[PDB]
């Protein structure tokens, strides 16, 4: 039975064109995911300080 | 240029067309990602969450 | 006006019969007045452990040196007096004894072969003399660069497995071998089910079967105390063994990837691809105009004195690659061109070269199976390996099936992004480092 | 008719004035280089001296005396057969490459 | 022992490049211009570095800083006008150099020629960015006209144009950027020139005849060094005549009126070197078509090696090709004049015909003429 | 491409006097002037004609532009 990594190699990693396709799509989704996650981390660390948190009290 | 109009060169073109298409796909995705082309990206799920 | 198909159909058919003890008698009958009768035994270095390695070579050395029925001189005297030629060859997977003789002398040839196989004296004094001889020949084989390089290739590629062992064996084993060990080797590995008696030329299959029953019947396939040797699959390890001896005039490099076994159907397309890669020697007349791109480039730039592609197959594994002898400063270029040809076949193979390779393979198969010695060798080895002698018509059909697509698929499976095994001898400093050779096994473009 | 216009060009082009012959002025591409290496030694040395003399004359911005100019009829195409053979062989190799 | 010139690595490189390089003995004065181009590059770099010591790139202080260089700085006027007229000398030498390459079939050295095309584009960009630095009326309005041409590019267009501008229009950001790019680019040119010389050394130098000269080679150092020194002295004669006797001959006067964004100058024209492309750009009505034609004018040179259909490398023994080549030269002169003159009825048709003739001569007429010549020579 | 192995040449003999033993400007005017006239005669036929066309175009264009600027009496007539 092929493992997950063996399936990854055969499907994508073997031919460098599919390897680069994996790289680029992962880059797009990883940019999205990491930016979202780290922004959440920093906002939590500074919850209640950042202007975005307190903008409502003074707008409108 | 007449040198490359033969059956064997047609066969080589057939062999390399899928790989060339994959390289073109890589280039298109790279361009969209690097420039954050919203025209294409906005249709992409969970990436449309940005902007 | 016979056609290649009709000629293939008209080839005499091999007849295989089995004695009750398990010996398989196979024959191909032709009108020739000469015949070749030989016993092919499924014994070799791959079936030997560390302690007894080289025992088969020892037994083959003293096989023709005497038997209980006929002393040492008697056997040679009979074989020569009837005009026959007696020869033996030992490989890592097979051992063979064959006698070239006239058809009318077939019964005596069968008698002598039976006496050699079964009633071998293995006398101690002959044992000591053959120990001396074997040590001297181990010293001699060191000169033969190609054999040394292929032994290194087997050692590195099949390290940790019986296949790594050389047929001759280490000198220490040769000096330490005893009559008890040789007798034990003969008892354990020389068995009727693992032996094939094969004949070619003017041999009647009924006559051969009757003679085998008369002479070879006694041999048995039972193992003493139920000690049965077990075949072991061998791991292929990507590795590099470099013996740098800059004194040596020219550098020998052998690079291989793991290949199919004997029975794998992929052997034919890989053989076609290797024919596409081709072979070159400086003596070759064709030179630059030779179709093989590697051969043409080597001739134009004088890159290599000799380059050949090999497809070495064992039961479960094989060594597929090339051996090139080249100057100290041309190893890198030759490696680049060889790997480039490999990758080009894997990715962008074309129909015309596939046709050329198929015709080359067809002609090689037909030419090799010419003469009683090659035909008998083919019969015995095919029975041992394929379990059957594949007819030339079947070979032709399988070759015809091969196409550019099949060649690309098989070459991708065996050659692309696969860790190679490299052996180097001589002035091999320019030989690329293993990381670079491995990088050459794949194309960033593809 | 055509020969008159061809003669006009031969005089208009100055390789006759420098003592050169038409094949001496050919651009040395790979086929031409192979043809040159295929030339007999007498012809090759004659070509080398002609080109050297032409280069020397151009260096001093001088032309050969009128009597010593090459003649349109006397001009001999030494390199044409070898170059044609080279081109034909290249064409055959390309044709085999095509299919 | 060994000769230090041969043995030492840097000395070895210098020796092979310049001292003992195998050189054709017949290469004429037209071949001297490349060394004149290198001399112009060195002189421009030094003069612009001494100008930069006194030049501030803020829009408030640029024009006053150039006036300070001219008046207060000791010998500053000499340096400033040396730089200004050296740009013109550089472009004159570049045009003569490319003309020599075209006439004598030097484009067969493919890599050298393509690197030269890259060098030409780089030098033109450097000159265009430099002219903006004085921040005169002509500088500002020429920058506005030329940079706005990029807006024609479909889709990306205004985004690229504003990215270059650093804002909505040409302003302080554009001037500072252009000073920085103008400073950096000449060094990139100095490296591309070395790559050029390496590629040329691989294939040697072509001769006026166009026939290989391995038989007749002369060491570079004794002969061609002195020839290049004489050429440099003559170039200095011309350039210094411009610098001292006629400092403001090749430059528009309106560059002495400080830039006013609210008033256009009476006429907006590029520097004399760029006028030939300006005429081609104006000839085509569509903006994108004009931009593409301006690009193709320079880029047609890349296609020159492909369009060579003659069997003889040089045009020395090709009279009809000579006539076509001098037709092309006259057409380029006509384009320069048309770029100088206003866009009105007489000049418009002249410029359109001239651009059509330039492209036709380069692309169609010359190869067919070369084929006809081959047929005439019994080829 | 070093000097030693550039090309293959055979049986060519060259005699070259030294610079100090020979005049720098031998017959600079006596032979230079006739040579220049010969070179100009051959070149002028090809180089000149194209530039003559430009002078005609430049003269015609300048005249035509001036004619355009001048008033047309008929327009203000009536
Ligand atoms: C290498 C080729 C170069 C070319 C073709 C070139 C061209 C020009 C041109 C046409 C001008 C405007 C002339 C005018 O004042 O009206 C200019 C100005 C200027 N350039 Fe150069 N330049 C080159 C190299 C350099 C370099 C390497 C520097 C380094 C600092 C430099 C510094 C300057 C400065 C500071 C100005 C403005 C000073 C002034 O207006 O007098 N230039 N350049
Ligand atoms: C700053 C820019 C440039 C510099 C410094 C430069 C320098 C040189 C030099 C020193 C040579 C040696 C031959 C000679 O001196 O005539 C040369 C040769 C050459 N250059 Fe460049 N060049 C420049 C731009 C160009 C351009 C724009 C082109 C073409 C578009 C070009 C194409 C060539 C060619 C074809 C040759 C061959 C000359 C021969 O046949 O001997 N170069 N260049």
């Amino acid at each position: 039975a092929p493992t997950l990594t063996a399936r990854l190699y055969s499907l994508l990693f073997r031919r460098t064109s599919t390897f680069a396709l994996t790289i680029a799509v992962g880059a797009l989704f990883f940019e999205r995911a990491f930016d979202q996650g780290a922004d959440a981390i920093y906002e939590h660390i500074n919850q209640g300080k950042l202007w975005k948190h307190i903008k409502h009290k003074y707008e409108n | 240029l007449s040198r490359f109009l033969g059956p064997r060169y047609r066969e080589l073109a057939r062999n390399w067309i899928p790989t060339a298409s994959m390289w073109g796909a890589v280039g298109a995705v790279g361009l969209v990602w690097a420039t954050d082309w919203r025209l294409i990206l906005d249709w992409v799920p969970y990436i449309n969450g940005k902007f | 006006t016979a056609t290649y198909a009709q000629a293939l159909q008209s080839v005499p058919e091999t007849q295989v019969s089995q004695l009750d003890n398990g010996l398989r008698v196979a024959s191909e009958q032709s009108s020739q007045p000469t015949c070749t009768v030989g016993v092919w035994i499924d014994a070799g270095s791959r079936y030997e452990n560390e302690k007894n390695n080289g025992a088969g070579y020892f037994v083959e050395h003293l096989a023709f040196k005497g038997t209980k029925n006929r002393p040492g001189s008697a056997l040679e005297k009979e074989v020569e007096s009837m005009g026959a030629h007696l020869n033996a060859y030992s490989t890592r997977e097979h051992t063979a004894y064959y006698i070239k003789a006239l058809s009318k002398d077939l019964p005596k040839a069968v008698e002598l072969l039976a006496d050699i196989v079964q009633n071998c004296s293995l006398e101690d004094s002959q044992i000591e003399k053959e120990r001396d001889v074997i040590l001297q020949e181990l010293q001699e084989n060191d000169s033969s660069m190609r054999d040394v390089v292929f032994d290194y290739l087997h050692a590195t590629a099949f390290q940790g497995t019986p296949l790594a062992q050389s047929v001759e064996g280490p000198s220490e084993n040769v000096r330490k071998l005893s009559r008890a060990d040789l007798t034990e080797y003969v008892s354990q590995h020389y068995k009727a089910p693992r032996m094939v008696l094969a004949a070619a030329g003017g041999v009647e299959h009924r006559q051969l079967l009757d003679l085998a029953q008369k002479h070879f019947s006694s041999l048995s396939g039972t193992y003493v105390e139920d000690a049965v040797p077990a075949f072991t699959p061998c791991r292929f390890t990507g590795s590099e063994i470099r013996h740098r001896d800059d004194a040596l005039p020219l550098a020998h490099v052998a690079i291989a990837v793991e290949g199919p076994g004997w029975a794998n159907p992929d052997n034919v397309p890989l053989q076609v691809a290797n024919a596409i890669i081709g072979h070159y020697d400086s003596t070759y007349g064709g030179g630059t105009h030779m179709s093989s791109t590697l051969a043409s480039v080597a001739a134009t730039r004088k890159l290599c004195q000799s380059f050949q592609t090999f497809n070495i197959c064992y039961a479960e594994t094989g060594l597929l690659g090339a051996h090139f002898v080249c100057d100290n400063m041309s190893i890198d270029d030759m490696m680049f061109f060889l790997q480039g040809q490999w990758m080009r076949l894997c990715t962008s193979a074309t129909e015309s070269e596939v046709v050329r390779g198929k015709n080359i393979l067809r002609n090689a198969l037909v030419s090799h199976l010419d003469g009683t010695t090659p035909v008998c060798e083919d019969i015995g080895r095919s029975l041992l390996t394929y379990g059957r002698r594949i007819p030339l018509a079947e070979w032709e059909s399988r070759i015809a099936e091969v196409d550019a697509s099949v060649v690309r698929e098989v070459c991708s499976k065996y050659f692309y992004d696969q860790c190679p095994a490299v052996a180097g001898l001589g002035p091999i400093e320019q030989l690329p480092d293993y990381n670079r050779i491995r990088s050459g096994m794949f194309w960033l473009r593809f | 008719w055509l020969e008159g216009i061809r003669k006009w060009y031969y005089n208009a082009a100055g390789f006759n004035k420098l003592g050169l012959m038409r094949d001496d002025t050919i651009y040395e591409d790979d086929d031409v280089k192979e043809a040159i290496r295929r030339l007999p030694e007498n012809l090759y040395n004659d070509r080398v001296f002609r080109i050297k003399r032409a280069l020397d004359l151009t260096m001093r911005q001088q032309i050969l005396p009128k009597e010593q100019w090459t003649k349109y009829e006397e001009d001999k195409f030494y390199l044409e057969p070898y170059l044609k053979e080279v081109i034909r062989e290249r064409k055959e190799r390309e044709e085999w490459a095509k299919k | 022992m060994t000769n230090i010139r041969k043995s030492h690595p840097l000395m070895k490189i210098i020796n092979n490049a310049f001292i003992d390089l195998p050189a054709p003995s017949n290469i004429s004065s037209w071949w001297n211009f490349g060394s004149l181009l290198g001399i112009c590059l060195i002189l421009q770099i030094l003069t612009g570095l001494f100008l930069a010591m006194h030049y501030t790139s803020d829009t408030t202080t640029a024009f006053s800083s150039v006036t300070h260089i001219c008046r207060d700085v000791n010998y500053g006027w000499v340096i400033r006008y040396l730089h200004a007229n050296g740009a013109s000398m550089f472009f004159i030498c570049l045009f003569i150099h490319v003309g020599r390459g075209l006439y004598y079939g030097s484009y067969m050295f493919l890599e050298t020629w393509n690197i030269g095309v890259v060098l030409l584009f780089t030098v033109m960009a450097t000159a265009f960015m430099g002219y903006v630095l004085p921040w005169g009326q002509m500088s500002f309005w020429g920058a506005t006209v030329i940079t706005n041409l990029l807006s024609a590019i479909p889709y990306i267009g205004t985004d690229l144009v504003e990215w270059i501008w650093g804002g909505f229009s040409v302003d302080k950001a554009t001037l500072t950027r252009f000073f920085a790019f103008h400073f950096i680019l000449p060094f990139i040119i100095t490296a591309l020139a070395a790559v050029h010389l390496l590629f040329l050394h691989e294939t040697g130098s072509n001769n006026p005849t166009g026939i290989s000269s391995d038989m007749d080679k002369i060491p570079f150092h004794p002969y061609y060094t002195i020839k290049d020194i004489l050429g440099a002295l003559f170039m200095m004669l011309i350039l210094l005549i411009l610098v001292l006797f006629s400092p403001d001959l090749l430059g528009d006067p309106d560059n002495y009126t400080p830039a006013n964004p609210l008033n256009t100058p009476p006429h907006i024209k590029p520097e004399w070197y760029f006028l030939f492309a300006y005429a081609i750009l104006r000839s085509i009505p569509n903006k994108l078509g004009g931009v593409l034609a301006l690009v193709a004018s320079i880029l047609i040179l890349i296609l020159m090696p492909m369009l060579h259909t003659s069997k003889q490398r040089s045009m020395m023994f090709r009279p009809l090709s000579q006539c076509l080549f001098w037709m092309l030269v006259a057409d380029l002169i006509t384009l320069t004049w048309i770029g100088g003159q206003p866009v009105e009825h007489p000049f418009i048709i002249i410029g359109q015909l001239a651009s059509i003739l330039y492209f036709l001569i380069i692309l169609v007429l010359m190869p067919i003429t070369s084929i006809i010549e081959n047929n005439l020579l019994k080829w | 491409r070093e000097f030693g192995h550039l090309t293959r040449m055979r049986h060519v003999i060259t005699y070259s006097l030294s610079p100090f033993e020979q005049r720098a400007f031998p017959h600079y005017f006596t032979k230079g002037i006739p040579n220049v006239l010969r070179r100009t005669r051959a070149c002028i036929l090809r180089v000149a004609p194209p530039f003559v066309v430009f002078y005609l175009v430049y003269t015609w264009g300048t005249q035509e532009f001036e004619k355009s600027k001048r008033k047309n009496p008929a327009a203000y007539e009536n």
